[PDB]
This record gives structure tokens, C-alpha cells and sequence, in this order.
């Protein structure tokens, strides 16, 4: 729902995008892409970046039609707005201060989940947010795990 | 034997076979010149050496040995050994 | 250069003669070779091998006036400058090598009549055009040009070519009495 | 090593076991790390690494060397299995198989190898009972990759043998750790698994049993994707894909759509493909969309986040499929892009068919390409038209006005076959693309290489098509400058990613950088000028590696192809950063091409800097990344710079702040601002700088070499023998050769002749090779006698070595060229000047060994690779493969009409496959097919000839420009073959009569068109039954008539109907038994070809009209095999005289006497038409 | 040259031999 823009916002992209696409071709490569999110200073992260590449480029021939390189920009800074809201709630779960969620915790969101999926992969991806045993599950790993691109 | 006049070419004289009653004996005898390189390794033994070899030639290309595989770890020497 | 450099320092053992004060000849011939070290702390060097190498210019000859012939041919050397300043040398070798800058050359070669045989083929000069003839007028003091002694139709063309006055004097001062025949 | 050599020695003497029950067993003890011993001293002089071109050396003795080591190991197994303790044997064993890992990788196998092999099957076997001691983990992925490669590569080996099913018995044997692809297909990998067995096993058995095609079924989807592939390769494509379609529920869902696309590619249906990948799309993206998308956490995460962890569970899934199908995907893409470029080039055949009738299209072989003047090949840009924005956008803007209305929706049929033609070529190169940018982010590199290579092949042909439209005298629908500015958008992108190939591809160290930094911020692949010379591309500087999987090569002829093409496109910043960037990984090396222009495109771009109100120059964003680092950006240290290029530090924005078109009028504030603030350096003075600096390096004579090497262009040639002197030997002959080929028409032949031919004698480095030429018999010879089967002379290998390499590559192209221009007047020195080329070409066909020497074999023999995996023809300067290919059977022509053909056929054999894999061209290979079976007709190899004249029928061996070489082929169909070691007593010679005159002029000949060709198998059959016939001696006797009454009968009842395949007329040949008078059977053969023979006389009879000094030269070459021919079948009749004084004649017609073949048949009207009219 | 200046070459090639001769005479002494 946030995948919207207005002139300004527009204008930060596509100046971003400006350097690149300099003789007027219309597009940024998904290197050039990954140049111009780099150039912000804000960098972005690897696995981040080699996804969102995949996804904005669903066809993946590297070149990214304007509307598509806006909407992933959005996208970017919807990861700003609303992944905040998703952050700030899983952060609720961060109530015991260690960087973790007590994997029964997990579970029972999970069982309570709106497009259901199976314990045993559940408790494969509690193990996969609690890499480091302490009996609870990661907040910041799972958050950037389904929100990241 | 590496002959030449006999069938085999290097004809291995029907003589002999199964030396490990002597090679034992020789294998201890190859130790004994092993540790007394190491005595000369260690000390400032010789003559007690030079004098138990008496004219055993073999037995000394055993104790030429010991010494250059030492050297070898040790020295360029041994390209002399 | 200083890991080979120690069969230059072997010489005093491999003559067996004394000390540094001895040095008269070097030679360092096919070891491609690009660059000397300073050899401004050796002795009274007079002969010196250096071809077949891949040399290029001079940092070393910094107070080495004391050659007095040198054989550099077969590299890539495009140095000659600041070599006025060592002018005792009488012989030189530089086939295939690499001048051009012939004008500023022959300003440091007016430094450098010591000069009695020079090797120039295959040098650019070899390729040139107007080259020999140059070379004698700017070098009437340099005898074997690229070893090759000069004759007297080049030179007779030679003073032909280059100063036109001294032409028209030729053909004055004899009678050139009038022009048409 | 002294000691060993001679106690080693002895150590063959024993046995070769009686000592081996005779001596100690601690001998054996002490000579296990004698094993060691006798393996190490011979690694000095082997280099015993698993990967190079010359693996350690040249074929002949490294195929010997390693052989015989491992023998002697494999000796040496017996003795340790007396002690029946093998640790070091085994790690020696280990090192054996180090061998095989170079000669695995080309495919290489000998036959004392096999032999090896052969008792490896036990020997192997019984290491499974010493398998189970596992303690090194780094062994283990040696062993599993020693076991995965070779399994199946000695299985591959054979399966062209067809014992097949044997070995796979044998492999059965080891099956306790086995199966194929075990690293990804097993599971367990000891296993145990029954259910997926039953569809693992049908990956490898139907695999055997594909010889007998056994096919599979249907599914339900989201199994496991092994279930797939017997679905998928063993049957049709209706239901195979609508299973996949079901499959879409689970990761390697294209996988296996690319196995079927794959068997599709093969059998001639891309239309199918493409249309039921709509479907697929029609998923994939609607895929796409799916995939893609305490108490408050309780809350908001559980209907908020929790959806998108399903998103992950698509996503991550997503991208785990994708890590798998980035190839596939890549090679969806691509053999798509096949299919919509092969899907192109039949609607290109279609123009053809739609505008000409009987008026086809034929040019000269002789003008040139522009190609040649490239910056690659050339090293120059000719003063061209520029590819100008000005050309550039506002065509583009036309062009994607033709891409929207296509997008949104002669002319119609010629023109739109370039319009659907390009709904492919759109997609070809966006396929292409999408091929290239999926295998450029898993790190599949290789892919990459190849999907470029696809997408090159795809140009390059292309680019050739419209010359040869425009050549062809039709309206090019496209213009030059519409069609190259489509292949600009791959050029700078593909060069860019192909930048960061490189780049990525050097942080594995699969690139390994050649030279230090220089002056550069980086090292270099080429190094800089300071490890260069005036040199040529006859690189005997060793060529690319094995696992070094790289074309660098073809990538630098890309690279700067998109260079020359950018700086007329004028893409100017962009064209300058791409040109920087390959100028500093060149390190200036290159800097003789790239600089000049550099410079020039410098001052130029940094006028339009002043043209575009650039501001002060410290904004510029190199200028600008170097002010907030202090650290100028030259042209030396540009590569890898982080301009910060900014979001936020304003463009254009007064262009901005009334954005109506935020694409457009953004673009122009994008450019203007990046053309104000120049994000390159653009010092003149300092690339001018670098530019002299680099020069200072380059030896005096570069200057001029170069400056001659750009002269190579049209007007005028007096001084190239200013560089011959050189000291380099390969390039004054190339240089000097190619002076005078333009001389060669310019009356200076034999004085360029002879020029060349003072450098040949240097190649073969003694004067006047032609009395050399007949020194040879010196030069290795050989002979058998009446005592055993040896071989005879051969001068190859002395040659191969020294002359073989690039000596055959230069000068016996050049001797070819010879024989053709130079010694038109005495016949015999051109068989004199060809046998030696022929010696030349047969030097290099020697090279490789899993086949024989003798003419013997190679009269029935013929071979798929030469070296290992490289061939080194790669440039027309080393030489001109349609000008060697023309001069090469220019002279095939005389040496098979002076019936030299022992020679002939290993050449031919050599001509047809270069054609066919390396050319792709089936008219030229399937002409010289034929020609083979003239010259098995020659000698009475009739029976070879009509075994593979049935292939050529149905199409089998043939082969195709389809990535499987082929076509689909038919059935596995066998056919009897009559001998000619079978007398006429047996039947199935006199049945082939039945069905060989059955199977006249092919069908699939027929549909050549070209009539021509199609008259060139009517020669065939009247030259098949009279040289059939001429085997027989007889004389004229109505008793071949009394026996052929019956069988004109026999053979006139038709060939018409029973429409479900037929050939009605059984001729009974057969059926009145062997009883066929010598007589007879002579003129049977006869009055068959006579039927097709009275065809070819009547046909140009039609075409008499035009008098017979008129009648072109292409039918007179059938008339006068006409004449001969009716001749003989006139003379076995014995009406000589006839075929006499047609050749008087002749004689004059000869001295009054684009097309390439029909002036190939005007200058046959020469001596040697005569001397066949004179026998 | 022609003969002359080749044959000028190989003096000068017996030259350099020569001393090449008189470098191992001075390295004998």
C-alpha cells in the first residue's frame, strides 16, 4: 500500500539515478542500481541488495523501467515507514533485553498467524533466528528476514 | 648383481634370498652408526669409531650415510656429502 | 642487480689482485638489465659492457667521467643527458637503441669530442633520412661514424647542403665569373 | 637419483616372472616408497598438474608418459596385492588418476588406456573392502569428483561403442557408492532409496536405454524435481510440460523445462516452445506476484509481518529457486533467445520465398567487411558516421515508438518478419540479456561467457544478413544506423557487466592479474606497454588455459566493439568511463588505439562541458569525489572510484520543479547535471601525459610499426620492406603476404610470389622448398614388405612440431594460395606446391591420437575434436578461412582428378566438419559430402558410399546451424549393406540393386532448390553404375538386354502410390538369380543411369536454344560429363568413336573460353578439361 | 660496399671476441 510517491520523493530517486543515466536512456542497470544506493551514503546491505535487484528486474535482463525503479524506491522507503511499524512491534518481544524471543513465544505467534505455515519449519526458522542457543529467538534477524527487500 | 654374461642380464646369482637375518643384523648396525652421528652431534672419543669400523667398507657408506642425511637437514654440505 | 651484482664483486678474487683502486673494465652483457645502482663509489672504470640488456637511462654515472669507452648496444636507452658532464669518452657502442632527440644531443655531443668511433646502425639515425650528412656537419670531429669512416663525396655534399654562403663561396671565390653555360 | 635408475632397471628385469616366489617380501616393503621413488624423478621432467593446453607438452609422448607410469603401477598393484597392503600404492594410485584429470576434461582416451580400464573393473573393486578407512575429508571430495567425472566419462566412451549396457553391468559392480550425479542425486549416498530409485534410476536408465527409448508418464505437481525428468526427455511435449506446469509448487521447476525446450531445440519445433512458454510466463509471473507480494507484537505481527513470513518462505524460496535457475532461467532465456533468433531467421528464409521466385541471390566471395577495420582487428576507426544522440535518441524514440505500439497492439510479410522478427529480436537480446544478467549475479561466469557468445553469433550473423540483404539489391527495411543503435544497449551494458565478470571472476583468483600496478590504481590482465612490442596476434605466447574459462580474447574484441560503437553513438561520459576503465585494466598497453581517441574524445567532452554551462571544475563528480578526498581522479585511477553521485545534492532541478514528463524532463536535468558535473576525468593534458609516458616505455621501431599497421587500408603500396628486418620471423611473412594479396590483382604476382617465397624457405629454414618438397622420404619415411602389417611413410611429425603449428596456419595457407595463382602454367608444380600443402594440412590432422594413421582407417574414420577443446584458427590475419577454404578445395579439385584420394578423404573428412560446427553451414558441408562419394566410387568403395547414402536420405548424420548440430533424426533404424567383398552369389548385393536404383535423386534433395546441387547427384548415379559397371569385363551381347526385357518390366511397374511411403517399383534385380552374364551385369548398371542420364541431356537441351558457345559454362560442365559418360555406357556397347572429335572441338572452344561456381566452372575450362577430354 | 660493410661486421665480431679473450687473459692473471 505504500508503494507511492510524490514529486520530491521522486526527485531524490531519480536525482540519485541522474549520474548514471547521463546520454538518455531511461534506465538504470541493476548495477547501476546498486551504484546508486551505495552513492546515497546510506548504503544498502548485500543480501538486501542481490534480491531487491531480482525482484524490481522480475525478468532480470539488468535494464529497469522508470516505473519499476519507482516503485522499488518506494519500496525502500516504505522499509523506512512501514517496516518501522513491523520493527517497533516485534520489539515488543524484545521485552526481556537480550536481542531474543523464547522460542514457545515464537510458536505461539506463529499458531496464531494469518497464512498459516507448519511447526516443524517453524521450529527450523526459531533455530534460524536463535543461531546462538540462549533458549530465545532473534528480533532484529526475523524482521530484516521477511522485510529487508 | 647387475651382470651382463649371465640369462638375466642383471643376473641375481641363484645364490641367496630371504636376508632378514643379516638386514635385521644390518638394521641395528645402521642404528648404531644412526646414534653415534648424534654422538658426534652432541659432543665437542671418534677415534672409538674409526677403530670399530676397521675395513668395513659397507658398514661405513652406512656411517658416510648418517651423517649426510643429517647434513642434509642441516647443510648444504651434503650436496659434498 | 645487487643478487648478480656479486660476480662484480668475485672479479678482485676471480684475478686475484688487490683492491677497489683496480677497477678498468665491468662487463654485464645478456642479463637484461634495466637500471644501475649509483656507481659513483667505484674507481678509475675506463671499459665498460652493458649491452644486450634492456637499459634504459643513466642514475649511475654521477661522477664516472673516468670511462673512456663505453658499450651500451642491443637495449632500450633513451638517456642522454647530463653525459656532457663526463666528456672523456673516445668509443661507444649503441646500436639498437633508442634517441631521437637529435638536436639536444648534439648540444650535449659539442661537450663530447673525445669521441673517435660511435656505432649508429639500427639506431634511428640508420633509419633516418639526412642523417649521415647531419652527423658529419654538426660531428667533423667524430671519425668513425657508425665505425664506417667518412669519405669525401659525402663530405663534398655535405658542405654542398648546409651552408648555402659557403656554397656560393665555393663557386665565387674560384672564378664564378658569369652565370649562364 | 643415480642409485634407483640402476636398480630400477633390474627391477623390469624380474618379471617383464619366476622371482616372484623366489626372492624376500622386504624388497616389496622398501619399494613401495620406491614407488614413490620411480614416480617423482620422472615428475622433473612431466609437471604432473591436472590442467593445460599442452597438459605438460605436445600429444605424442605425454600420451605415452602418463600411460606408461600408470601401467607400470598398475604392474605394481600385483605385487602389492602379494603384501596385500597398499597405503602409499593407493596414494600413488591417487596420482594415476591426477593423470586423468587433464585427459578427462577433452575427452581423451587411448587403447592400452581402455585396457587399463578394463582390469581396473576388479582392481577397483576390490578397494571397497579398504574404502571404509575415512579419516581425510579433503580426500573425500577428491575421490566423490575423481568417481563422478570418470564414471560416467569412460561410460560416455562407451556408449559410442554400444557394449554399453555391459559396462553398465561392470559399473554395477562399484554401485555400492554409485550413482551418476551422486552429489546431488543420491540422498544417502551409500543407497536406499526405493521410491526415488525408481525415478533416479530412470535419469540414468533410461539414459542406457535411450538407444532403445523408453519413454515415462504423467504426474500430479510439487514432487520432488527428480520425478520430472523421465517425464521430460524420454517422449513428447503435449503432456511432459503439463506437468512441470502442475510442478510449480517446488524449486527446479525449469530445470527440467530446459531438458524438454532442449529436445525441442533439437527436433526443429522453436514455434511450439515459445508458444507454450506463454504459459509458462503466464505462471512464472503471476508466480512472481505471489512470491513477492508481548501482546501488540502478538497483534500487529501476526497479521502485518506474519503474511510476509510466508512472503520469506515464498521469497527465500524464491531466491533458493532462483539460486538454482538463475542458470536456468539464464538458459530459459537464451535457447528462448535461440528460439526466437532461429524463429527470426525463418522468417528471413520466408522474405526470401515471399519476394523471389527462380531469381536467387549469389555474390563473389572476394569483397571484404567493414569488420576488418575495426579497433580489434585494425586497432583504427576509418572516418565513419557517427552514431550521434542526435541519431541516437530520436531514432531510439522512433524505435520505442515501434516497441510501444507493439507492447500496446512489403511491410506486413517482408518487412514485419523484421517486425515479429524482432517480437524475437526485442526478446532475443532482452532473453539474451536477461540469459546474461541471471548467470552474472550466481556466479555462473561460464554462462555468462556463452550467453554473450549466443548473443555475438546472433550479431555478427545478423550484421552479416543485411550486408548481404543490402548486397543482394533490396530495400534494407532497417537502415545501418537503425540496426546498429539496437545493439548499443548490449554493448555498454554488456561490457560494463562484463567489467564486473572480470572483476568478480578475480576475486576466486579465476583471473590472475598479468602485470603490477604501474601507474595504475589497479593491476593488469595485459599489463602495460613496458611487456609489449610492435606485435601481431600470431600469439605463440601460450593461448588460453583450461580452467581458466574465460574467452579474454573475444571479450576484448567485445569490449572495445562496444568502445568504437559508443564514441560514434557519442554516449559521451559514459562512452569515456567505459573507455577509461579498459584503458587502465590495459594499463596503456592499448594505449596506441584507445588514447588518440581518448584524447580526442577528452577535448571534445570537455568542450561540451563549456557548451552545457558546466560550472567551476571542482564540482565535476570526479572532480567532486576528489575535493571531499583530495586525491585526483586521473585517467590512470578512475576504475573503482565512489563518486557520491547524489540523491539529494540538487540536478537539474529547475527542470524538475515543473516535471510534466517526470521521465523525460527528468532525463535531460539527469544528463545536464551529470553534464555539468562530469562524473570521468577529462584531463587532456594528463592522458596526453600518460599517453607520452607509455610511448617513452615503447621501443623507437613501435611508432612505426603501428603507423605502417594502420596503412592496411585501400590506396597504394611502395615501402612495407621498412619492418621485415624485425628479427621476428611469423611477422614479416604475415605482414609482407598481405601486402601482396591487394598486389596479387595488381599484376605483381609473381614478383610478390617470389617475395613470399624467400620467407617460406626461412619457415621451412632451408632454400627453394619445392627441391626440398622432394627431399621428403629424408623426412621420416616408412614401408611394409610380406611379413606383418606396418606402416608406411609419413612426414608429419617433424613438421607437426616446427612447422605444423602456425607453419601449416601461415605458409601452407600461403602455399595454398600458390598453387592457385602462381604456377597456372606448369600443371605439375602445382601438384608439386599442393602435395605439400597437403602434407602441411595432413600434419596438423595427425595431431590427434585416439585415432589412427593409416589411410586404411582413416578412409572409413572420422573425428569431433582435434586438440584439447581449442582450435586455433581465431583471426583472418593468421588467415581467411573462406579464402583457405576455397583455396583448399580449389586444389582438392586436380588432386582428386589426379586421383591422389588416400590423401583426399582425411581432408575432406577435415573439410566437411569445420563447415558444420565451425561454420554452420549445411550447403557447404552436404556438397562436400557428395564429393566424398565420388571418390568412393573412384576405387570401389561403393558398398561405404551406399551405407551413407542412406543417411544422407533420411537426413541421419547430417548436419544442421541447431545447437544439436542436428535435426531430428529418424528411428534407430538399420538397413543391410552390401559388401564389396560379397559376390554376386549372395543376395543382398543384388537386393541393394533393388534398393539403391529405388532410392534415386533424394527427396530431401529435392527440397534444396538450389538446382545445381540437385543435378549434382544425377553425376553421382551415372558415376556410381559406370565406374560399378566398369569393374566388369565384357563385350557388347543382347544378352544384358534378354535379361533386363524382364526387368524393364520389373522396373518400369511405378513409383507412384501407396501413398503411406512407397517405391512401388521392385525391380527384381534379385529374383533372376545369380545367372547375370558378365555382359549382363555391366550394362544393367548401364541402362539404370541412362534413365537419369537422358534427364540431364534433354534438360540443357532445352537451354540449347542459346547456341552451345553460349551455354554457360555451369551446364557445360554436366555436358561434357554427359558426353563422357554417355560415352561410357556407349563404349562398353562399343561406340567409341563418338565421344573422339567432340574434344577436337573442344581443343579450340578451349582457347575462346563472376558467379563464384559458375566462374569455377569457366576457369575448369582450362588444361585440365582438356586433359580429361584427351584420356 | 655491401660485402665490404658485412665484412666490416664480422671484424668487428672478431673484435668483441677478441675481447671477450683479453677479459679472460686479465681474469687468468
Amino acid at each position: 500500500m505504500a508503494d507511492q510517491l510524490t514529486e520530491e520523493q521522486i526527485a531524490e530517486f531519480k536525482e540519485a539515478f541522474s549520474l548514471f543515466d547521463k546520454d538518455g536512456d531511461g534506465t538504470i542497470t541493476t548495477k547501476e542500481l546498486g551504484t546508486v544506493m551505495r552513492s546515497l551514503g546510506q548504503n544498502p546491505t548485500e543480501a538486501e541488495l542481490q534480491d531487491m535487484i531480482n525482484e524490481v528486474d522480475a525478468d532480470g535482463n539488468g535494464t529497469i523501467d522508470f516505473p519499476e525503479f519507482l516503485t522499488m524506491m518506494a519500496r525502500k522507503m516504505k522499509d523506512t515507514d512501514s517496516e518501522e511499524e513491523i520493527r517497533e512491534a516485534f520489539r515488543v518481544f524484545d521485552k526481556d533485553g537480550n536481542g531474543y524471543i523464547s522460542a514457545a513465544e515464537l510458536r505461539h505467534v506463529m499458531t496464531n498467524l494469518g497464512e498459516k505455515l507448519t511447526d516443524e519449519e517453524v521450529d527450523e526458522m526459531i533455530r534460524e533466528a536463535d543461531i546462538d542457543g540462549d533458549g530465545q529467538v532473534n528480533y532484529e534477524e526475523f524482521v530484516q528476514m521477511m522485510t529487508a527487500k | 648383481v647387475k651382470d651382463s654374461q649371465d640369462v638375466d642380464g642383471d643376473t641375481y646369482k641363484p645364490i641367496a634370498s630371504n636376508s632378514y637375518t643379516m638386514d635385521l643384523h644390518l638394521e641395528l648396525i645402521q642404528a648404531q652408526h644412526r646414534i653415534a652421528v648424534v654422538l658426534l652431534d652432541q659432543l665437542e672419543t671418534e677415534l672409538t669409531v674409526m677403530k670399530k669400523i676397521k675395513k668395513n667398507k659397507l658398514s661405513k657408506a652406512i656411517y658416510l650415510m648418517q651423517k649426510a642425511l643429517l647434513l642434509f637437514e642441516k647443510d648444504a654440505v651434503c650436496e659434498t656429502s | 642487480l645487487p643478487s648478480s651484482l656479486k660476480a662484480v664483486e668475485d672479479q678482485l678474487k676471480i684475478c686475484g689482485h688487490k683492491r677497489d683502486i683496480d677497477v678498468l673494465e665491468l662487463f654485464l652483457s645478456k642479463k637484461e638489465l634495466t637500471e644501475v645502482i649509483d656507481l659513483s663509489r667505484f674507481k678509475k672504470l675506463r671499459y665498460l659492457w652493458l649491452h644486450h640488456n634492456k637499459l634504459h637511462g643513466i642514475s649511475f654515472l654521477t661522477r664516472n667521467y673516468c670511462l673512456t669507452e663505453l658499450y651500451l648496444n642491443n637495449n632500450a636507452i633513451f638517456e642522454i643527458e647530463g653525459l656532457h658532464n663526463l666528456p672523456s669518452l673516445n668509443i661507444l657502442l649503441l646500436h639498437h637503441n633508442e634517441l631521437t632527440n637529435i638536436d639536444a644531443t648534439m648540444k650535449e655531443l659539442k661537450g663530447m669530442q673525445n669521441l673517435r668511433s660511435l656505432s649508429l646502425y639500427q639506431n634511428p639515425l640508420s633509419q633516418y633520412n639526412l642523417y649521415r650528412l647531419y652527423i658529419i656537419f654538426h660531428l667533423p670531429g667524430l671519425e668513425l661514424l657508425d665505425r664506417k669512416q667518412i669519405t669525401e663525396k659525402e663530405r663534398r655534399y655535405m658542405i654542398t647542403i648546409f651552408d648555402h654562403k659557403k656554397a656560393h663561396v665555393i663557386q665565387s671565390v674560384a672564378f664564378g665569373k658569369r652565370v649562364d653555360a | 637419483y643415480e642409485m634407483a635408475k640402476k636398480v630400477f632397471s633390474p627391477v623390469w628385469d624380474y618379471f617383464v616372472s619366476n622371482i616372484l616366489a623366489d626372492t624376500s617380501s622386504i624388497l616389496l616393503y622398501l619399494f613401495l616408497r620406491n614407488i614413490f621413488v620411480m614416480s617423482d624423478i620422472k615428475i622433473k621432467e612431466e609437471n604432473l598438474f591436472c590442467d593445460n593446453i599442452k597438459g605438460n607438452e605436445i600429444f605424442p609422448a605425454q600420451q605415452v608418459a602418463r600411460l606408461v607410469e600408470c601401467e607400470n603401477v598398475l604392474v605394481a598393484l600385483e605385487l602389492s596385492n602379494f603384501l596385500n597392503d597398499a597405503n602409499f600404492a593407493l596414494q600413488a594410485v591417487t596420482q594415476c588418476y591426477g593423470l586423468l584429470a587433464p585427459i578427462i576434461y577433452h575427452n581423451i582416451v587411448l587403447v592400452p588406456v581402455i585396457q587399463i580400464l578394463i582390469k581396473c573393473i576388479v582392481v577397483l573393486q576390490g578397494i571397497p573392502s579398504i574404502i571404509h578407512s575415512k579419516k581425510n575429508i579433503s580426500s573425500f571430495e577428491s575421490i566423490q569428483h575423481m568417481i563422478a567425472c570418470c564414471i560416467f566419462y569412460m561410460t560416455k566412451i562407451l556408449r559410442s561403442w554400444k557394449e554399453y549396457d555391459l559396462a553398465i553391468m561392470l559399473i554395477n559392480y562399484g554401485k555400492k557408492m554409485l550413482d551418476i550425479t551422486s552429489g546431488c542425486r543420491s540422498l544417502f549416498g551409500i543407497l536406499l532409496p526405493e521410491k526415488i530409485n525408481e525415478q533416479l534410476a530412470l535419469l540414468e536408465t533410461h539414459l542406457l536405454k535411450t538407444t532403445k527409448q523408453i519413454n515415462s508418464a504423467e504426474l500430479s505437481g510439487s514432487e520432488d524435481p527428480i520425478f520430472l525428468y523421465p517425464i521430460v526427455l524420454n517422449w513428447t511435449v503435449k503432456g511432459a510440460m503439463k506437468e512441470v506446469m502442475k510442478f510449480k509448487q517446488r524449486p527446479r521447476f525449469l530445470e527440467f523445462f530446459t531438458q524438454i525446450m532442449l529436445k525441442c531445440m533439437n527436433d526443429e519445433k522453436f514455434h511450439l516452445m515459445v508458444e507454450i512458454s506463454a504459459p509458462v510466463y503466464d505462471f512464472l509471473k503471476r508466480r512472481n506476484e505471489s512470491l513477492i507480494g508481548r501482546k501488540m507484537a502478538y497483534r500487529s505481527l501476526s497479521d502485518n509481518l506474519n503474511p510476509l513470513i510466508l512472503t520469506y518462505v515464498r521469497r527465500k524460496r524464491f531466491h533458493q529457486i532462483l539460486l538454482e535457475e538463475l542458470p536456468w532461467r539464464a538458459q530459459m532465456n537464451l535457447y528462448l533467445a535461440n528460439a526466437h533468433f532461429h524463429l527470426f531467421l525463418q522468417k528471413l528464409t520466408e522474405r526470401t520465398k515471399e519476394r523471389l521466385g527462380s531469381s536467387y541471390s549469389s555474390v563473389s566471395f572476394r569483397s571484404c567487411d567493414p569488420n576488418l577495420f575495426s579497433l580489434f582487428h585494425s586497432g583504427t576507426v576509418l572516418p565513419t558516421a557517427k552514431l550521434t544522440v542526435d541519431s541516437y535518441n530520436a531514432m531510439m524514440d522512433a524505435l520505442t515508438v515501434s516497441k510501444k505500439k507493439k507492447h500496446n497492439q512489403n511491410v506486413r510479410e517482408k518487412d514485419r518478419t523484421l517486425v515479429w522478427g524482432l517480437d524475437h529480436f526485442m526478446k532475443i537480446f532482452l532473453c539474451c540479456r536477461r540469459a546474461m544478467v541471471l548467470a552474472y549475479r550466481g556466479g555462473y561466469w561460464t554462462l555468462l561467457q556463452n550467453c554473450c557468445r549466443v548473443f555475438w553469433n546472433f550479431s555478427r550473423e545478423l550484421q552479416i544478413l543485411l550486408k548481404q540483404t543490402v548486397a543482394s539489391c533490396k530495400t534494407f527495411p532497417v537502415s545501418q544506423d537503425n540496426f546498429l543503435c539496437i545493439c548499443v544497449l548490449p554493448f555498454y551494458l554488456g561490457a560494463e557487466l562484463l567489467i564486473d565478470m572480470l572483476i568478480k571472476l578475480q576475486s576466486t583468483n579465476s583471473i590472475k592479474p598479468f602485470e603490477e600496478r604501474g601507474e595504475f590504481s589497479i593491476p593488469s590482465c595485459y599489463g602495460n606497454i613496458k611487456s609489449d612490442n610492435g606485435g601481431s596476434s600470431l600469439i605463440f605466447e601460450h593461448p588460453l588455459d583450461d580452467v581458466n574459462v574465460v574467452d579474454l580474447r573475444w571479450i576484448h574484441d567485445f569490449v572495445l566493439k562496444s568502445l568504437e560503437v559508443l564514441y560514434q553513438v557519442e554516449k559521451w561520459e559514459t562512452l569515456v568511463s567505459l573507455a577509461i576503465q579498459f584503458n587502465i585494466i590495459s594499463h596503456e598497453r592499448y594505449t596506441e588505439q584507445v588514447t588518440p581517441l581518448l584524447v580526442y574524445a577528452q577535448r571534445q567532452l570537455v568542450q561540451r562541458i563549456k557548451e552545457l554551462n558546466g560550472p567551476e571544475l571542482s564540482r565535476q563528480a570526479c572532480a567532486r569525489y576528489e575535493a571531499e578526498n583530495g586525491e585526483k581522479i586521473t585517467c590512470r585511477n578512475f576504475i573503482g572510484k565512489r563518486l557520491k553521485i547524489d540523491s539529494s545534492t540538487p540536478k537539474n532541478l529547475a527542470e524538475l520543479q515543473g516535471s510534466s514528463e517526470p521521465l523525460k524532463t527528468l532525463i535531460t536535468s539527469e544528463q545536464r547535471l551529470a553534464k555539468q558535473l562530469v562524473s570521468v576525468p577529462l584531463d587532456v593534458n594528463d592522458t596526453l601525459r600518460c599517453f607520452r609516458e607509455t610511448l617513452e616505455k615503447s621501443k623507437y621501431h613501435n611508432r612505426s610499426v603501428r603507423h605502417s599497421r594502420k596503412l592496411l587500408s585501400l590506396f597504394l603500396a611502395q615501402t612495407q620492406d621498412v619492418l621485415q628486418t624485425s628479427n621476428q620471423r611469423s611477422l614479416k611473412v604475415q605482414s609482407l603476404h598481405s601486402l601482396g594479396s591487394l598486389l596479387l590483382f595488381a599484376d605483381k604476382k609473381r614478383a610478390a610470389f617470389k617475395c613470399w617465397s624467400q620467407a617460406l624457405d626461412d619457415i621451412f629454414r632451408k632454400p627453394d622448398v619445392l627441391h626440398n618438397w622432394k627431399e621428403f622420404g629424408t623426412s621420416l619415411p616408412g614401408a611394409p614388405s610380406s611379413s606383418s602389417p606396418p606402416g608406411f611413410k609419413d612426414y608429419s611429425e617433424e613438421f607437426l612440431s616446427k612447422f605444423g603449428i602456425w607453419g601449416c596456419l601461415q605458409a601452407a595457407m600461403i602455399t595454398a594460395k600458390i598453387a592457385q595463382f602462381i604456377k597456372t602454367a606448369n600443371v605439375k608444380k602445382r601438384i608439386n606446391c599442393c602435395i605439400l600443402s597437403a602434407l602441411l594440412f595432413q600434419s596438423l590432422l595427425r595431431t590427434t591420437l585416439p585415432h589412427p594413421k593409416a589411410e586404411r582407417n582413416y578412409a572409413q574414420y572420422e573425428i569431433t575434436q582435434l586438440l584439447p577443446g581449442i582450435e586455433l584458427f581465431s583471426d583472418k590475419f593468421r588467415a581467411d578461412i573462406c579464402s583457405v577454404i576455397a583455396s583448399l578445395y580449389y586444389v582438392i579439385r586436380e588432386l582428386h582428378y589426379a586421383k591422389y584420394n588416400l590423401i583426399v578423404l582425411p581432408l575432406l573428412a577435415l573439410y566437411q566438419y569445420f563447415v558444420s560446427v565451425i561454420c554452420q553451414d549445411i550447403v557447404r558441408n552436404l556438397e562436400a559430402r557428395i564429393l566424398k562419394i565420388e571418390i568412393l566410387i573412384d576405387l570401389g568403395f561403393f558398398s561405404e558410399a551406399f551405407y551413407e547414402l542412406f543417411q544422407i536420405y533420411h537426413g541421419k548424420n547430417m548436419p544442421c546451424a541447431i545447437p544439436a548440430g542436428y535435426k531430428a533424426t529418424m528411428k534407430v533404424k538399420i538397413t543391410q549393406s552390401f559388401d564389396s567383398g560379397k559376390p554376386l552369389t549372395h543376395k543382398d548385393n543384388m537386393q541393394a540393386l533393388e534398393e539403391l536404383i529405388n532410392r534415386g535423386l533424394p527427396h530431401i534433395l529435392v527440397n534444396l532448390g538450389y538446382q545445381h546441387l540437385l543435378n549434382k547427384f544425377n553425376f553421382a548415379k551415372s558415376h556410381f553404375f559406370i565406374s560399378l559397371a566398369a569393374t566388369i569385363n565384357c563385350i557388347p551381347d543382347p544378352s544384358p538386354k534378354i535379361m533386363y526385357y524382364q526387368f524393364i518390366t520389373e522396373r518400369s511397374k511405378p513409383t507412384p502410390q501407396n501413398l503411406k511411403d512407397n517405391e512401388n517399383s521392385h525391380g527384381q534385380f534379385l529374383r533372376l538369380r545369380d545367372d547375370y552374364n558378365l555382359n549382363t551385369i555391366k550394362s544393367i548398371l548401364l541402362m539404370e543411369a541412362e534413365e537419369k542420364v537422358n534427364s540431364l541431356l534433354s534438360e540443357t537441351e532445352h537451354q540449347c536454344h542459346r547456341p552451345l558457345y553460349l551455354s554457360s559454362v555451369l551446364e557445360l560442365e554436366i555436358m561434357v560429363e554427359a558426353r563422357l559418360h554417355l560415352a561410357a555406357i556407349a563404349l562398353q556397347r562399343y561406340r567409341p568413336a563418338y565421344s573422339t572429335a567432340i574434344l577436337y572441338s573442344t581443343l579450340k572452344l578451349l582457347q575462346d573460353s563472376l558467379d563464384p561456381i559458375s566462374l569455377n566452372s569457366r576457369e575448369y575450362f582450362n588444361i585440365h578439361l582438356w586433359l580429361r577430354c584427351r584420356l | 660496399r655491401a660485402q665490404e660493410e658485412m665484412q666490416h661486421w664480422l671484424e668487428l665480431d672478431q673484435s668483441r671476441e677478441r675481447r671477450l679473450r683479453a677479459r679472460q687473459e686479465a681474469n687468468r692473471t
